[PDB]
């Protein structure tokens, strides 16, 4: 007759992280519609000619 | 998950995550069939051979 | 505790036993002092030396 926070609860229990990190975020496809340019200050310019 | 990215402004805030837990308790099953041990072996039909 | 002994007069007794539980939360005590650099630390740790 033990009491029940000692029971299936808390008492007899297993923890298990089959849950984890499973839900996965949609694929990156930025790289499909932009392009990357690097900077090194703290703005860019681009200029071209006509 | 994360609070998403957002632009570094005014001051910065401390955001805090989610947990989540699920639970599911194991049950007990039984199956029995009885038999007479004069019969089984008074067989020989070769039958109750794959019991 | 178990069961008492007993005398046998045809048959056992199963009897039944019991458990019991106590649960604590803990707690968080801190103590702080303030002392400026120059009082010892830099001229001489004639007091809080046994800080």
């Amino acid at each position: 007759a033990i009491i029940t926070p000692a029971l299936i609860s808390a008492l007899k229990t297993s923890f298990q992280k089959h849950f984890q990190d499973a839900l996965a975020t949609a694929p990156s496809t930025y790289l499909q519609v932009a392009t990357v340019i690097p900077s090194t200050t703290a703005s860019n310019t681009y200029g071209w000619l006509g | 998950q994360f609070p998403k990215l957002r632009e570094w402004i005014g001051q910065r805030v401390i955001k805090d995550m989610a947990a989540q837990g699920y639970q599911i308790t194991n049950k007990l099953f039984e199956s029995t069939v009885g038999v007479k041990r004069t019969d089984i072996e008074d067989d020989n039909l070769g039958v109750y051979g794959p019991l």
